């Protein structure tokens, strides 16, 4: 291997106003869409299980 | 950028208003179920059903004031939002850590609604011992639901802690010892301590009724060589500091506004204000057993435990009169603050008084698991924390929002409070000697005067809940902007102006060393 | 301009994906409990791997690429790993009290004795023996890695450590079978339940102080790490020790006095 | 014969309010002496004592279940 | 104690070294010869339905409900006794 | 960068008075009212 | 039992009770001038215009407000533990009865001679007879002797109770698995009543406790008669 | 009577070349056993086996001394 540390320095130091959990590039904001995307859905689907558990199923 | 600053914040400020918004919220529900409990109190006979849906709401009541409303508001509202200021600090060590401290007590919250929404809820009271919270005593998904809420809350509040003692440890300015930070600094910094050796006990201890209750485990179960009573062990070493960690940011609170309105430039013995609160949070943590006088310990367990608890007497002595020798000499300021402040170190002194009749093991087997107890821990909680609150919000409220409340209308709101909380709690002494049980949904006629009086009483603070509702909406409704405010040489969070910018501090105060 | 030392961080959705993760996994767990569904807990612990990958990416990002990490800021990560590890400390001593209020009154049920009637230990001076040299050999080559950090040796530092990562490993193979060759389970009782309670959230710890270390082994792959400032491998290294010692405890009260 | 028992006496080896164990001890000493006089040819009549004191201290379904499991095999104390 | 060895003028990286390679690991070596050693499947104990073990108050999320997570059929008995 | 000064650094607007009281509002009756609707819940189930 | 508007603590009707209505009437007036003593400070530092807002030296007042509350204290801690202990002495019973908590009733055995043994429900207020107290009446009392120490032995056989009689001074938790004793002397004859002192489930507030105290001649009879 | 004893078996309490122990246990076993039956009135026929296995592994200086400490009321064993 080989020391690249300067250049991933100035891949995140570059001046484009991208906040640190996107300023990698493209797959940043993959990344972020599906985890963002899980914990949303999964809220909701929890929200619809407590709905369900909420009643009785005598 | 709505979401980047109020979803995505790293924002002292702001991560320490959505707190204020959560405890303002959790309080309605607070109360509303305390309305309920007198509600079924306040005349012989049933109003709901029995115990079971009684105590559902008795336990979820205590479960919203501690967790949801107290601790959110002193610790991550005012903490959040003064211990930055006062010490001159652009932020906290960890913002973002310090965001899912905030993030944790919704889910939180939504676990413990979620728990007395499904099956018959959860009627184990806070303390949640078994085997009335087991899985045969309490089958389902509610006991779960409650024992995932306080995970979360738990995580949130040790993030908490280790987020506030790293930031007050080592963002004060070079020159600043701590010995020269604020009280409310102190206040907060043994609050987390207390927090961070505390929860995990609690966590231990709830996760062992978890696997009893669904992996086959006997932690508490006679029938595995388990034992009920490991539990309240566990339960109360946690239990006996948590009461300590709802009343430090409380006692922090009421040294500035004592000092403030007495127009003191400090509060009277500093040292002996942070010796006080220092000896306090470690004699904390070797009295819990005094929550089980009855169980059948030995009786020089009992001895130790009565003499050990009484000795905390004398550190909050001191407290008590250093805020007393702070009013001294001043030139008192009669604001509502004030009143909130001097309600405060009376009926906390009572409060604290019965809970030095209560050490006493001998008498506690009479008083114990009667409302001697309820009238004991509601002064202390309903009068001193919540006073604290109240004191502390109409104080920095200004500092918060820009805006000036109206001063009539708060003297107003603190009169009928002061009305409502006695006459609610005050006969419940009477009740508690007389001997009338803990979570009772119904009592013997005897009982009828003063349950019928403290649920009137009960009414009477609703009453100043709605008011106090008013009060905020009529502040943010007039706009009148804040100009000037006094004594900003002695008090470092107002120096900034109303509100303060989001960044402060960027430029680091000048602090020489000489 | 600021003009102190401290890092004002970007505005970041982790702390909300956590939150929301730490619900799904609560829920999940009930789910599965009560309703027989693990679908939930499967979304809980997807996004919180998820939240946890993306959350440290950005502190490395933070620091090793963006310089945020002025000695201030660096005093602070070790206050905060130091009361991190407290709090763990406090967790085990909640199970170690148990486990000594259990087997210091042998309740009649267990037939008044402690190990209870039925119960039949394994051997400390077999497998447990065998950990125990596991775990303090990994403590003696991960201070060899520090050491080899410091002199600037990137060699012997990566090969110190791969040692370190291995011996992890190599306990928790060690543990899983010896779990699975156990006459006792989970429901023999109080013995059963401290038992597994106590050395599974102990391999828990293990599991994550070896991942900790894993990814400390690729930082330093990529020569992340100067002889100089290095306190990622500094925290993994403390939890490890901290691992180590209440394996220390676990051996001595559970296996050894406990038997 | 060396009897007239009102109720078990206090016993300075269980002191405290936990009488727990003061309740197996004497079942335990009772079903162990009962054994050795069965066996070796000899009287239980020596063996009443802690029959007695057991009988007093302990909830008639401690004695009752303890009883099944010695029948079933599975009593954990030693007898 | 002090051990029975001495270094001490200086621990660095060539000491922890030596004390991995020729301290530790050997440790290592030595339990790992002695384990698997001693091993060997004991005999299993007849099986006896005490009550205060083999604890059934909730079925297992898992399975059948009846069989522990690391079941081993081998030596762990259900509560009605060993498996066929 | 964010908006700052009074009625601005909060999640909520200040703008209108009246639209300000029905949030207040249906904030604080929705947290008061929600004891009262699971006790309905409960009572109704059985 | 408790009668209306009552203040303090019911009669005592043992002389531990007795010892405890002392006990807390010391305690009691401790509490009452500190907090009136704090109150009146209060007033008196708000009273004035008068003022001295320089900085005020604190070790001198400090000892005074630190060995006054500790010698306070101490006077308070000794009776009791007087009665602490007092109440761990060995005194020898002439009877041992046992109650077991269950959900919502007590059972008794008096198995010294006999194997007596009884539930102990609550009336219910529909079938109350006349002049009856509601919540408090129970259809088996638990007869006992008066003027004789008696060893009371209580657990549970489900989840946690708690057996009190706070006219004797009485409160015991009831634990299953564990049998804690407690010892009971009246010296008076009488009904003397108490209520479950831990929450344990739908009725909790409904499984009382109704002890009948008579001389030694009726309880022996009672005895023979329960058989 | 269930006798017929060669000399004291193994005894998996004691199975270490030390059998101090042993010797000892058995010593105060029949001195309990003897007093106990001595006492409720029974036979001492019972304490037999005790007997025999402590005489068998007793050194007879160490029973000697002992007997003489019981009589004496320096006996440090409790029986
Ligand atoms: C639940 C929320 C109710 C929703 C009602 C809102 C409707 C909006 C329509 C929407 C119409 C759009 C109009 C836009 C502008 C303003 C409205 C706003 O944006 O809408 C939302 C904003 C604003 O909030 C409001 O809307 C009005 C609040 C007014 C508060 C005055 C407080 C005065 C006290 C002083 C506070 C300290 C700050 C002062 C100092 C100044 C700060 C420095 O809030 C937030 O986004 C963050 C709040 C987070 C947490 C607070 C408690 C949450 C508890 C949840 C647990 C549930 C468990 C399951 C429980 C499930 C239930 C069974
Ligand atoms: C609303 C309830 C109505 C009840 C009225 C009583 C009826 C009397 C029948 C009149 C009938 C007379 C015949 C009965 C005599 C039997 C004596 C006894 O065996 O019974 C013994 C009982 C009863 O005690 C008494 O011997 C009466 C004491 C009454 C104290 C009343 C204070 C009232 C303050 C004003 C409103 C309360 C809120 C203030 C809070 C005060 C802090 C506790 O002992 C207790 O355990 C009760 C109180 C316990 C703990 C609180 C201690 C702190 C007191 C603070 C003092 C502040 C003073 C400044 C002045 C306070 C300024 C605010
Ligand atoms: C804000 C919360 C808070 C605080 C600060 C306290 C403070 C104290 N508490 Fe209280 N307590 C609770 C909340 C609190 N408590 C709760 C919630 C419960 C019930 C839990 C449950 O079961 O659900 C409870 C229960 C409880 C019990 C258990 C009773 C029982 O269940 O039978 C006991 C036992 O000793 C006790 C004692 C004390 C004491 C001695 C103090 C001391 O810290 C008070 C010290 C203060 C003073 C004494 C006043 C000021 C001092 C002076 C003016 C100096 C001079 C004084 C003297 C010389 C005496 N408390
Ligand atoms: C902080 C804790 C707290 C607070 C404030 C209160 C407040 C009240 N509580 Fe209490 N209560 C507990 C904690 C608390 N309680 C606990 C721990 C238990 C025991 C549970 C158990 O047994 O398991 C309990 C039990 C309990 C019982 C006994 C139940 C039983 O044994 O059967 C009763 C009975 O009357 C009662 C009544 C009330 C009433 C009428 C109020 C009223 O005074 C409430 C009035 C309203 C307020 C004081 C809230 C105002 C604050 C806000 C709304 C925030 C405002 C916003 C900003 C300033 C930003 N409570
Ligand atoms: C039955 C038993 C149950 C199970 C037991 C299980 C396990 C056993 C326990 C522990 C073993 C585990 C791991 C040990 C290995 C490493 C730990 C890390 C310590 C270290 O290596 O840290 C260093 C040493 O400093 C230092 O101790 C600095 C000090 C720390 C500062 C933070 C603490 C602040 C909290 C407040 C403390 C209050 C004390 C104040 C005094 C009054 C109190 C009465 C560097 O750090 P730094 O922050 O820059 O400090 C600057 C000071 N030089
Ligand atoms: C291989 C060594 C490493 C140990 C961990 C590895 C795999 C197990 C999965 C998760 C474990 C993580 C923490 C421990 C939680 C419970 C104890 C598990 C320890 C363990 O694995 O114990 C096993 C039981 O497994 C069981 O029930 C396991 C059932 C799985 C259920 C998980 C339930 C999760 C409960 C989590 C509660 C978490 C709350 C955490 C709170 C943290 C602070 C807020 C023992 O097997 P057995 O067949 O009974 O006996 C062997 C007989 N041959
Ligand atoms: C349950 C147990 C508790 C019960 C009771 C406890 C109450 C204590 C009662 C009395 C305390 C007596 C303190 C004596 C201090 C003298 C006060 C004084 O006068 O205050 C100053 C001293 O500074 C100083 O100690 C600092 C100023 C005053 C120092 C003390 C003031 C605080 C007193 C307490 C306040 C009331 C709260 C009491 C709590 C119960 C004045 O300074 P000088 O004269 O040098 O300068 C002035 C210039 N000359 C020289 C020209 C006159
Ligand atoms: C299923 C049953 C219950 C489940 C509950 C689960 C709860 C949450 C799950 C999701 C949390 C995972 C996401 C990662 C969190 C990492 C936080 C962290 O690493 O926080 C760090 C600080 O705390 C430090 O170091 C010191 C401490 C490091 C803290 C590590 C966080 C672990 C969270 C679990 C805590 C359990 C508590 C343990 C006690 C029993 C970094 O601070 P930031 O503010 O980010 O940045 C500051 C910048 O200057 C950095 O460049
Ligand atoms: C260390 C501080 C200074 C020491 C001063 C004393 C304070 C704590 C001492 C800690 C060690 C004590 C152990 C001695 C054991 C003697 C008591 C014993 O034997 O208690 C046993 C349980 O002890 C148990 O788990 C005891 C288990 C622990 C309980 C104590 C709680 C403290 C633990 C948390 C502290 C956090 C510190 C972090 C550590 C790194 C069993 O219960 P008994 O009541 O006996 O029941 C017998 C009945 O059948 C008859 O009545
Ligand atoms: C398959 C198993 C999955 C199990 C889930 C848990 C999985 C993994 C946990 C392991 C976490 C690894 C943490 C990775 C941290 C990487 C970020 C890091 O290490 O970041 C460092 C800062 O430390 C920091 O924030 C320190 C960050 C502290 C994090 C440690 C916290 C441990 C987490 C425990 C959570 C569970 C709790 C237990 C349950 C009861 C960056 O600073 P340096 O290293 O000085 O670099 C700078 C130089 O390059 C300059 O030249
Ligand atoms: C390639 C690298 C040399 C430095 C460089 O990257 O230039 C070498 C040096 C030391 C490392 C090795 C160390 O000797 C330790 C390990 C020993 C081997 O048995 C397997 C791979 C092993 C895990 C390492 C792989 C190897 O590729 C490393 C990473
Ligand atoms: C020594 C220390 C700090 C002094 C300073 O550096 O300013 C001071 C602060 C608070 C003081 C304590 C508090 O005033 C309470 C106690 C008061 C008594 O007068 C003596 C002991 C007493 C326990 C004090 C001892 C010591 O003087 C303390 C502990
Ligand atoms: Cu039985 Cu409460
Ligand atoms: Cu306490
Ligand atoms: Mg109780
Ligand atoms: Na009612």
């Amino acid at each position: 291997f080989e020391n690249r540390v300067a250049e991933k320095q100035k891949l995140f130091q570059e001046d484009n106003g991208l906040p640190v959990h996107l300023k990698g590039g493209a797959t940043d904001n993959i990344l972020y869409r599906v985890t963002m995307t899980l914990c949303l859905g999964g809220t909701l689907y929890s929200l619809y299980c407590l709905g369900w558990a909420s009643f009785p199923h005598k | 950028m709505f979401i980047n600053r109020w979803l995505f914040s790293t924002n002292h400020k702001d991560i320490g208003t959505l707190y204020l918004l959560f405890g303002a919220w959790a309080g309605m529900v607070g109360t509303a179920l305390s309305l309920l409990i007198r509600a079924e109190l306040g005349q012989p006979g049933t109003l709901l059903g029995d115990d079971q849906i009684y105590n559902v709401v008795v336990t979820a009541h205590a479960f919203v004031m501690i967790f949801f409303m107290v601790m959110p508001i002193m610790i991550g509202g005012f903490g959040n939002w003064l211990v930055p200021l006062m010490i001159g600090a652009p932020d906290m060590a960890f913002p973002r850590m310090n965001n899912m401290s905030f993030w944790l007590l919704p889910p939180s919250f939504l676990l413990l609604l979620a728990s007395s929404m499904v099956e018959a809820g959860a009627g184990t009271g806070w303390t949640v011992y078994p085997p009335l919270a087991g899985n045969l005593a309490h089958a389902g998904a509610s006991v779960d639901l409650t024992i995932f809420s306080l995970h979360l809350a738990g995580v949130s509040s040790i993030l908490g802690a280790i987020n506030f003692i790293t930031t007050i440890i080592n963002m004060k300015p070079p020159a600043m010892s701590q010995y020269q930070t604020p009280l409310f600094v102190w206040s907060v910094m043994i609050t987390a301590v207390l927090l961070l050796l505390s929860l995990p006990v609690l966590a231990a201890g709830i996760t062992m009724l978890l696997t009893d209750r669904n992996l086959n485990t006997t932690f508490f179960d006679p029938a595995g060589g388990g034992d009920p009573i490991l539990y309240q062990h566990l339960f109360w070493f946690f239990g006996h500091p948590e009461v300590y960690i709802l009343i430090l940011p409380g006692f922090g609170m009421i040294s500035h506004i004592v000092t403030y309105y007495s127009g003191k430039k400090e509060p009277f013995g500093y040292m002996g204000m942070v010796w006080a609160m220092m000896s306090i949070g470690f004699l904390g943590f070797i009295v819990w057993a005094h929550h089980m006088f009855t169980v059948g310990m030995d009786v020089d367990t009992r001895a130790y435990f009565t003499s050990a608890t009484m000795i905390i007497a004398i550190p909050t002595g001191v407290k008590v009169f250093s805020w007393l020798a702070t009013l001294h000499g001043g030139n008192i300021k009669w604001s509502p603050a004030m009143m909130w402040a001097l309600g405060f170190i009376f009926l906390f002194t009572v409060g604290g008084l019965t809970g030095i009749v209560l050490a006493n093991s001998s008498l506690d087997i009479v008083l114990h698991d009667t409302y001697y107890v309820v009238a004991h821990f509601h002064y202390v909680l309903s009068m001193g924390a919540v006073f604290a609150i109240m004191g502390g919000f109409v104080h920095w409220f200004p500092l918060f929002s820009g805006y000036t409340l109206n001063d009539t209308w708060a003297k107003i709101h603190f009169a009928i409070m002061f009305v409502g909380v006695n006459m609610t709690f005050f006969p419940q002494h009477f009740l508690g000697l007389s001997g009338m049980p803990r979570r009772y949904s119904d009592y013997p006629d005897a009982y009828t005067m003063w349950n019928t009086i403290s649920s009137m009483g009960s009414f009477i603070s609703l009453t100043a809940v709605m008011l106090m509702v008013f009060i905020i909406w009529e502040a943010f409704a007039s706009k009148r902007e804040v100009l000037t405010v006094d004594l900003t040489t002695t008090n470092l969070e107002w120096l900034n102006g109303c509100p303060p910018p989001y960044h402060t501090f960027e430029e680091p105060t000048y602090v020489n060393l000489k | 301009h600021q003009t102190h030392a401290y890092h004002m961080v970007n505005p970041s959705p982790w702390p909300l994906t956590g939150a929301l993760s730490a619900l799904l996994m609560t829920s999940g767990l009930t789910m599965w409990f009560h309703f027989n569904s693990m679908t939930l807990l499967m979304i809980g612990l997807t996004t919180n791997m998820l939240t946890m990958y993306q959350w440290w990416r950005d502190v490395i990002r933070e620091s090793t690429f963006q310089g945020h990490h002025t000695p201030a800021v660096q005093k602070g990560l070790r206050y905060g790993m130091i009361l991190f590890i407290i709090s763990e400390v406090l967790f085990f001593t909640g199970f170690f009290w148990a486990f000594y209020h259990s087997s210091l009154a042998p309740t009649p049920e267990l037939g008044g004795c402690w190990p209870p009637t039925g119960i039949h230990p394994l051997n400390p001076l077999e497998v447990p023996l065998l950990n125990t040299s596991v775990l303090l050999a990994s403590g003696v080559s991960i201070t060899w890695a520090h050491h080899s950090l410091m002199e600037g040796d990137r060699k012997h530092m990566l090969q110190a450590l791969f040692i370190t990562i291995t011996l992890g490993v190599y306990f928790t193979l060690l543990q899983a079978s010896e779990y699975y060759e156990a006459p006792f389970t989970i429901s023999d009782g109080v013995y059963g339940s401290t038992f597994f309670v106590a050395t599974g959230f102990h391999g828990l710890h293990v599991i994550i102080g070896s991942t900790f270390l894993i990814v400390c082994f690729f930082r330093q792959l990529k020569f992340h790490f100067t002889s100089n400032h290095h306190f990622g491998f500094e925290a993994a290294a403390w939890y490890w020790h901290f691992v180590d010692v209440v394996w220390l405890f676990l051996y001595v009260s559970i296996y050894w006095w406990g038997s | 014969k060396i009897k007239n028992y009102q109720t078990a006496p206090f016993d300075s080896r269980f002191p405290n309010q936990n009488q727990t164990r003061n309740c197996w001890q004497n079942y335990l000493d009772f079903h162990r002496c009962e054994k050795a006089m069965t066996a070796k040819g000899g009287d239980v009549s020596v063996c009443e004592w802690y029959r007695r004191v057991y009988k007093s201290l302990c909830p008639i379904s401690w004695v009752s279940t303890w009883d099944d499991r010695r029948a079933e095999g599975t009593f954990p104390g030693k007898i | 104690a002090s051990a029975a060895k001495g270094d001490h003028g200086g621990t660095g990286a060539r000491t922890w070294r030596f004390l991995t390679f020729g301290l530790a690991l050997p440790s290592v070596a030595l339990c790992t010869l002695n384990s698997w050693l001693h091993s060997g499947h004991r005999e299993r104990p007849a099986f006896i339905p005490y009550h205060h073990l083999r604890i059934r108050t909730k079925p297992f999320s898992w399975g059948d409900g009846n069989h522990t997570f690391f079941h081993n059929p081998r030596v762990n008995p259900l509560p009605t006794g060993y498996e066929k | 960068h964010y908006e700052e000064g009074p009625g601005k650094n909060i999640p909520f607007s200040v703008e209108n008075k009246w639209r300000l009281l029905a949030m207040m509002t249906l904030f604080f009756g929705s947290g008061f009212a929600a004891p009262f609707f699971i006790v309905r819940h409960q009572l109704l189930k059985k | 039992m408790a009668y209306p508007m009552q203040l303090g603590f019911q009669d005592a009707t043992s002389p531990i009770m007795e010892e405890l209505l002392h006990f807390h009437d010391h305690t009691l007036m401790i509490v009452f001038l500190i907090s009136s003593l704090v109150l009146y400070i209060i007033s008196l530092m708000l009273t004035t215009k008068l003022t001295h807002t320089s900085t005020m030296d604190a070790q001198e007042v400090e000892t005074i407000w630190t060995i006054l509350p500790a010698i306070i204290l101490i006077l308070i801690a000794l009776p009791s533990l007087r009665i602490l202990y007092m109440m761990d002495e060995i005194n020898n019973p002439s009877l041992t009865v046992k109650t077991m908590g269950h959900q919502w009733y007590w059972s008794y055995e008096y198995t010294d001679y006999e194997d007596l043994s009884f539930d102990s429900y609550m009336i219910p207020t529909s079938e109350l007879k006349p002049g009856e107290l509601r919540l408090l009446e129970v259809d088996n009392r638990v007869v006992l002797p008066m003027e004789m120490t008696i060893r009371m032995l209580v657990s549970s056989e489900d989840v946690l109770h708690s057996w009190a009689v706070p006219s004797l001074g009485l409160k015991t938790d009831a634990i299953p698995g564990r049998l804690n004793q407690t010892t009971l002397m009246s010296s008076r004859p009488g009904l003397y009543y108490g209520q479950c002192s831990e929450i344990c489930g739908s009725n909790h507030s409904f499984m009382p406790i109704v002890l009948e105290l008579v001389p030694l001649k009726y309880f022996e009879k009672w005895s023979a008669s329960m058989l």
